[PDB]
């Protein structure tokens, strides 16, 4: 056989972990007491004469947002502990004869910027019979942030995973011809000076973030020596003698 | 129908089972399983399946806890084939028959049943089993030889030449064809 | 013969499925409480005195919006559990003599580009009786977002599928000359740090997001030699001796 | 009309299951259709044509029942092929007579109502109705061997003649179309 | 006139009906139209012009029930035609004027009472209605040697060449131009 069946296998698991934690009150009568938490108190002004605070309190958008008013006592409290998984797997699959280039897309175009699963690559199958393969893979996805001004508008990002190499195997042999394993961590915490280390109390004077990532990738492939289906093949489609 | 689904951190274990059970690693995907929550349907039988394979003692039970759930077919498939591994094949070959109709489509159920009904000596019946069987299985491997034995038990020795031609068997095939004519009856 | 007729068929499945939850609710009455699950209570300021809320609530989109209130009591919930099933088919057809390249378009063309199903080709018939193709089979359809501000306006985007190969194959026989498995899986989840691990009121201080989708491809190429209709021939055109 | 359709779980489901029936799978496809819920009209009248075709007894009830439905035309006919695979001409004449009416365009109830009216006699009516089953074919393979040995019962070899070099029949046919004569009567 | 049109989902049908008669599936058009609604005055007409061409009984009634509606002419003209192969030109030439007079143009209608007069005996009226039928049509194949054949009865045998050079005529149509006026008379 002179002709070439590649057969590429993407793996893709991601995890990530996200924490946060602020408090902030306000009370009334006789006296007046505030404790803004970092970006907590700007949307306030406090007048001249100190009689009372003249603005109107926000609320933290990414987590829980409780709120306690209990006539001169007012509080808030914004907390969150979250969690993701992200899993993607995608088998694309060419023929081409010996020599030729080929190419494939399975995603979309967008105003033009291709995205989707992708992939071009080019099988020699030498006089040894091994095969020698020039392939370039994607796996794109859109992400929305950013904007622009020319040729096109408020146009989303990419995730981009893509490998580009060249390689050589035996019929049915395979490769990990990329991989990855990633992490990252970041973390910060404020606090009072003084009160934000009391044993007890000192969490209500203390302002927390936390952001863990995790991540790892596979691309695998495989390259078969492949002959056409007889003419009176039935065509693939889609929708003690026991078997032990 | 099954309407429970685990999520994307027990169902890609689940894999990682199916995995060791087409491996030979049987024990590890018990083990696995074990690991996984004891009372989900798919870990239920997967195990009883891993049990019955193994010889161990609990799949008896494990198929029978799952006749009452959506797992339903294969809880009668494993007590059928149960059955059979005790060599009781009269009531193996009524749970192999209710597993059939349970759920049609499933080639190995087919295969069981027939080769179920040729020990019992409906032989038009397992013809017919035998018959769905090879039709769903794309050629058939166990299939065709369980209709080419059960032709050569029936003695018609051209017909099964012409299954010969038409399946394009090989001797390598024939030689278990054989054994396997001298094994039922 | 020196005439090729080349058979394109063109199968694509694909599903989906999605899920999520939250809840938020608000109490009066000398006390005050409030929980906004994440993004929930985003359209509200409270007063500087305490007194009250002072904005209007909002509802989430994509999913059903139940919404209670009971004097003091005041609630929102949104969920969502949704599937969807798509299903594509295309066969096209197209004849040309051995040597020389053909086209074909049956879809459309936008402020100019081109969608639709799209096929080009070039069958070169070798001294063995065997058919060389080089083919390029696309499937497009429109897809609503983005926009430009050059050359169009508010243009829409593109859900593509195409394919581009060369291969050898005889008079009758066939290649599934390109496929696609894919599979794609997200997750999230973001509770209330404490309260979210209750067995069984810890659901009503959790919020959910679940994102999967699957899809499958083939493309079939299938060249037969041809001849072209008697003179006298009728026209294909469109609207025991027992049969067994 | 047939005011019933099936959704694309279950429609793209019947695609499979023709699939089956034209593969000479006929009983995994009574297995897949039994997958699908009994009771529906299309699923019923497959199931029937299977059953009718494999030598099942139920095929009889299943064409009895659905004659009451939309699925009319092909329960009547189905009967009507019943009859004739007992030799009962009589009532298949008329059966075949009303499938043909119901439906006319259908060129397999033309081309067996053609063969009954032969059968019992009715040689100008079996004249016209193989006309019709050939000329809705497209050129025909069954229903031009129909009309030929309808004529060479009737003896017009010259007009038999006349066929053959219209609709250019083969020796490969001529054998078939004599031996079918004889068949007939 | 007539005030009635079909959708193109039920007239896309009867084009498909056209093209089956004049396929020469006269009886696969009669299939077709009888899957389509009866009372259908288009479909109605169809299949009085089937019935009276294959020998049916029916055409006569069919042909009746339409006089009284917008498918008059065709009507009468199918009576006529009725009326001249049973061999009773007296009320055929009656009918065949009446279509003709209803609506002019048809040279069918031109060319069937010019013959219809002739065979009853006003050759001037024939003459009248031959060469009606004869200008309608661009050239004419039956009204130009049913107007030779006229005048070979009328012994105009140079008139007839005249004929013989201005259409053009071939000895192939010649022949059968004899004919045809031995048949006259």
């Amino acid at each position: 056989p002179n002709q070439v069946q590649t057969d590429i296998r993407f793996v893709e698991v991601s995890r990530s972990k996200l924490k946060q934690a602020s408090t902030s009150f306000v009370r009334r009568g006789g006296n007046l007491w505030v404790l803004g938490a970092p970006g907590s108190l700007g949307d306030i002004k406090v007048n001249a004469d100190g009689s009372g605070l003249g603005g109107t309190f926000g609320t933290g958008s990414s987590g829980f947002n409780l709120i306690f008013g209990g006539g001169k006592w007012l509080s808030f409290m914004n907390a969150l502990e979250g969690s993701g998984f992200a899993y993607t797997l995608a088998r694309p699959s060419l023929v081409a004869m010996s020599g030729q280039s080929a190419s494939f897309l399975a995603g979309g175009e967008f105003p033009y910027k291709e995205f989707g699963i992708r992939l071009t690559l080019t099988p020699t199958v030498m006089n040894n019979r091994r095969i020698a393969l020039k392939v370039a893979p994607e796996v794109s996805e859109l992400d929305y942030s950013a904007g622009i001004q020319s040729g096109g508008v408020a146009v989303p990002a990419l995730r981009v995973r893509r490998t580009d190499t060249s390689v050589m195997l035996a019929d049915g042999e395979s490769f990990v011809i990329s991989g990855l394993t990633s992490s990252n961590s970041v973390s910060n915490v404020d606090k009072f000076p003084w009160l934000g280390d009391i044993p007890i109390l000192g969490a209500f004077f203390r302002s927390t973030k936390l952001d863990k990532d995790d991540r790892e990738l596979l691309m695998i492939v495989t390259p078969h020596l492949v002959q056409p289906l007889a003419a009176d093949a039935q065509l693939p489609d889609l929708p003690t003698g026991l078997s032990d | 129908e099954c309407s429970q689904q685990l999520g994307q951190e027990q169902e890609l274990q689940m894999n990682m089972v199916r995995d060791m059970i087409r491996e030979g690693r049987l024990h590890a995907a018990l083990a696995n399983l074990e690991s996984m929550p004891p009372g989900l349907l798919d870990v239920r039988e997967e195990r009883a399946l891993i049990l019955r394979r193994i010889g161990d003692p609990r799949a008896r039970a494990e198929y029978q806890a799952l006749l009452e759930t959506c797992k339903a077919p294969e809880a009668h498939h494993g007590l059928g084939l149960l059955a059979l591994r005790n060599g009781d094949s009269a009531r193996a070959v009524l749970e192999l028959r209710e597993a059939a109709r349970l759920r049609p489509t499933e080639s190995r159920f087919r295969n069981d049943l027939g080769v179920a009904l040729l020990k019992r000596g409906d032989r038009v019946g397992a013809r017919f089993e035998f018959i769905t069987a090879l039709e769903l299985q794309q050629g058939g491997k166990l299939p065709a030889t369980n209709l080419l034995g059960l032709l050569y038990l029936q003695g018609d020795r051209e017909d099964a030449q012409r299954l010969i031609e038409r399946l394009q068997l090989d001797a390598r095939d024939i030689r278990a064809a054989e054994a396997r004519a001298r094994s039922w009856g």
